[PDB]
RNA sequence: UAACGCGUUAAGCGCGCCGCCUGGGGAGUACGGCCGCAAGGCUGAAACUCAAAGGAAUUGACGGGGGCCCGCACAAGCGGUGGAGCAUGUGGUUUAAUUCGAAGCAACGCGAAGAACCUUACCAGGCCUUGACAUGCUAGGGAACCCGGGUGAAAGCCUGGGGUGCCCCGCGAGGGGAGCCCUAGCACAGGUGCUGCAUGGCCGUCGUCAGCUCGUGCCGUGAGGUGUUGGGUUAAGUCCCGCAACGAGCGCAACCCCCGCCGUUAGUUGCCAGCGGUUCGGCCGGGCACUCUAACGGGACUGCCCGCGAAAGCGGGAGGAAGGAGGGGACGACGUCUGGUCAGCAUGGCCCUUACGGCCUGGGCGACACACGUGCUACAAUGCCCACUACAAAGCGAUGCCACCCGGCAACGGGGAGCUAAUCGCAAAAAGGUGGGCCCAGUUCGGAUUGGGGUCUGCAACCCGACCCCAUGAAGCCGGAAUCGCUAGUAAUCGCGGAUCAG
């Protein structure tokens, strides 16, 4: 999550295919969930805080 | 790598979410980020007023941000001015009809997120860390509470050797699901580095 | 409602797999500077807590020193374990000429003039106890006369 | 008495007399003297050097010490790994670069839930310097913004035109001002640069092991003990009896979720039991019985019987869908590992600032004499191939899933209905069943490797995508020393979905 690449992330690029997601929070490139625009770290964190609505902890 | 976030565990059983709305896969992504931009700002702009929770309820193009605050005047402002400024700056960053109301945390001694903070400040202001804690836990039990616990961790004092201080009274049953247990976390930022304060407050068996 | 003093504070270690584990000990005196003094040794895992404890104990272990004009009624020597205290009473304006521990105990007793030597082990705690035991033992041409005549006392007095 | 212990066999209370001690090592050594046939003995130093040497007792740790108990730990099994080929990760080596971390269990299909460019941190080359991003400041030029040319791999560099809005003073020419822009200069931004041994957070771990502790009382001069131990019981510091202990906190359990039986409420997009109509499709009427769906509830307590036991509890039986924690989940105590991570984020300190910052194009992460780790597919007849024929669940999808028609051996392409979804779709479930083929063979086993011809995604498949069809048809005939998993709907086996995702 170097600063430039978070910005580059947003720049609509020369080709449709250099489209890639980062975390709306940390900017992490790698484990980013479509649906939240968050990584699997941030997901975990915000989920526990209670700030992802209707997101319960599973158990079956 | 030990204990579970006491809230997310109790979540849905004895503790509620800070955002309550529905959204399909299409919309959710952004109403989320919109909440986080709100809670990003009100958190910066209201540290002076001691703020516990930022509730974000939602309709369609409607947002009911309930802000839960120790010193509710500081949020309001003299004349009624400060609140108007927020509501406009909110509805600016949101571009929707922000409905910001204010709610008086009547007792900051039973708000973990606040107890946490009050300690962190104290730690930043260079206060004695051990005392700071026993005296916080103190104040918490004095006000009804059934159990409480504070954990400062990091470079305590100047300290090359980063250790951990902690203290508790009553029952703080982290395994008991039906236990209403408030958790809060504060981060103290210091010349020597950064320390973390967790505060657990056991409030009542349901 | 007495004055308290700190004889000494120490830290001590247990053992568990994965570390020393500490505990604190406090030696506390409690006096009313007019002939009543008590000694308490309290241990707790935190230092001020130990002192609280110590202070509680002190008041339960109280000893009435028969002060005779700032000083003690006769000389006296008392052993406790390895440690041994000697208390020789002294004349006005002599001061408590006594070591670190005995002083605190003597001062709060209400003593002002007295001679002293520690002897044998110098260990605080035992010297503490030897002193308290010494004072626990003093008597008076009064206290004594009642013991000896006693068995027909009040024929001569 | 320092305690251990001693205690009329004193180590207690006293008197008499003798011998001896005065810090450890040097050292029972040196020197001298005495004795001795000898071996050697008795008597016995200092220089020097250390800051302790010591005694007893406490907690812990350890023992090729003892006792009792537990875990798929061994055993008893079933099936594998180690051999083969391939997929991935890693060691090494190589490289302009093969970015970086992870390193016994607790690194090695791990960070990576998606490396062609992007990602991307590495290398080469061409580029920018208040900067791709924040808040500003001093001086001048400008509305902001919009479109076109040159050069170029792109980035960048140079250049042409269109455009005059808003706020205040003025009759006006026009001056001032907000915002935004450019140029110069200053605060500064930027850094996946270092230190996880300066840290926060979060995690792995011993270990879901049954432990870890505190208040008061009590024992002891004290460190500390007691309680928590012992005997029985338990998955359990679970309970029972005992006891200088009586309680309490964190843990076990319980409160929460899923599965197994029944209830009440609920009848669509689900359901079809008797009935009416049928194009034979629950299709239509109609109905919610049943299935189900999903929200609240009931039900299990060693309650009942027999046997053993002071008790707790154990064995066995009955009723019951379920029986002694019914099966599975979530839930990780005080602490240990100077465990992991500054490359998620955050952060102290050190370091760079026309360079360690930033943009791009190309290359690399995919290299290959080799070695290990995890796995896939096999070595075949309890199999393989072809055809016909049954029975799932859980998910996913209106930028998508794509029914059905058409072309095509096929990947797929063209046309096109339903579905924001208990309706429409992905969707064929595969093992199984019936028929037929092969007949022990490197084979109708295996499907590596390579040649050739296509498809799709994508600006672009050389390095380096998947897929289809033709041809090729390697090793491999059940794996050495070693070694792994699993105790019931488990192992073994067979398919299905999803996250990331243009692929
Ligand atoms: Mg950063
Ligand atoms: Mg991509
Ligand atoms: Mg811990
Ligand atoms: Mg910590
Ligand atoms: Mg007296
Ligand atoms: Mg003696
Ligand atoms: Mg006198
Ligand atoms: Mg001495
Ligand atoms: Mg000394
Ligand atoms: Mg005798
Ligand atoms: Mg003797
Ligand atoms: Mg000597
Ligand atoms: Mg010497
Ligand atoms: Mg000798
Ligand atoms: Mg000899
Ligand atoms: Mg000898
Ligand atoms: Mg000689
Ligand atoms: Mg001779
Ligand atoms: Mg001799
Ligand atoms: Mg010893
Ligand atoms: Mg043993
Ligand atoms: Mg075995
Ligand atoms: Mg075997
Ligand atoms: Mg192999
Ligand atoms: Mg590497
Ligand atoms: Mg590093
Ligand atoms: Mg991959
Ligand atoms: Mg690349
Ligand atoms: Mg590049
Ligand atoms: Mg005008
Ligand atoms: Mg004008
Ligand atoms: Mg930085
Ligand atoms: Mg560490
Ligand atoms: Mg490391
Ligand atoms: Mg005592
Ligand atoms: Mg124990
Ligand atoms: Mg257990
Ligand atoms: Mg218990
Ligand atoms: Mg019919
Ligand atoms: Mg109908
Ligand atoms: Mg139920
Ligand atoms: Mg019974
Ligand atoms: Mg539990
Ligand atoms: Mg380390
Ligand atoms: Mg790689
Ligand atoms: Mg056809
Ligand atoms: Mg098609
Ligand atoms: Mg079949
Ligand atoms: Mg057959
Ligand atoms: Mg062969
Ligand atoms: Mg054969
Ligand atoms: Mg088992
Ligand atoms: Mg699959
Ligand atoms: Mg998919
Ligand atoms: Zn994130």
């Amino acid at each position: 999550a170097r600063k430039a690449l978070i910005e580059k992330a947003k720049r609509t690029p020369k080709f449709k295919v250099r489209a890639y997601t980062r975390c709306v929070r940390c900017g992490r490139a790698r484990s980013v969930y479509r649906f939240f625009g968050l990584c699997r770290i941030c997901l975990r964190e915000l989920a526990h805080k209670g700030q992802l609505p209707g997101v319960r902890k599973a158990s079956w | 790598g030990n204990k579970i976030h006491p809230i997310g565990f109790r979540l849905g059983i004895t503790r509620d979410w800070e955002s309550r709305w529905y959204a399909g896969k299409k919309q959710y992504r952004h109403l989320l980020l919109e909440d986080q931009r709100i809670r990003g700002l009100l958190e910066k702009e209201l540290y002076s007023a001691g703020l516990a929770r930022v509730d974000i309820e939602r309709a369609a193009d409607n947002v009911a941000v309930t802000v839960h605050v120790a010193k509710p005047g500081v949020v309001i402002g003299r004349g009624g001015e400060r609140i108007r400024v927020l509501r406009e700056e909110l509805a600016k960053l949101t571009g929707k009809n922000v409905a910001l109301n204010v709610q008086e945390v009547q007792n900051p001694n039973l708000s973990a997120p606040l107890v946490a903070q009050r300690v962190a400040e104290q730690i930043e202001r260079r206060f004695a860390v051990r005392r700071a804690i026993k005296q916080a836990v103190q104040r918490v039990m004095e006000s009804g509470a059934k159990g409480a616990k504070v954990i400062v961790s990091g470079r305590i004092g100047g300290a090359e050797q980063a250790r951990t201080e902690w203290a508790a009274q009553g029952r703080v049953p982290l395994h008991t699901l039906r236990a209403n247990i408030d958790y809060g976390f504060a981060l103290a930022r210091t010349t020597y580095g950064v320390l973390g304060v967790k505060a657990y407050i056991f409030l009542g068996e349901v | 409602d007495f004055e308290e003093k700190m004889i000494l504070i120490r830290r001590t270690a247990r053992m568990q797999a994965g570390g020393r584990r500490f505990r604190f000990g406090a030696l506390v005196v409690v006096g009313d500077r007019q002939g009543r003094v008590g000694l308490g040794f309290g241990k707790a895992p935190e230092v001020p807590l130990a002192v609280q404890k110590a202070g509680y104990y002190a008041r339960r272990n109280m000893v009435e020193v028969p002060l005779q004009n700032g000083t003690i009624p006769h000389e006296i020597e008392v052993e406790f374990g390895a440690s041994k205290i000697v208390l020789k009473p002294a004349a006005p304006g002599t001061g408590v000429i006594a070591g670190a521990v005995p002083r605190a105990i003597l001062e709060l007793a209400g003593v002002t003039d007295i001679l002293t030597k520690e002897l044998g082990s110098r260990n605080p705690i035992n010297i503490a106890y030897a002193t308290m035991e010494a004072l626990r033992q003093l008597r008076t041409k009064a206290d004594v006369e009642r013991l000896r005549k006693g068995e027909a006392h009040a024929q001569a007095q």
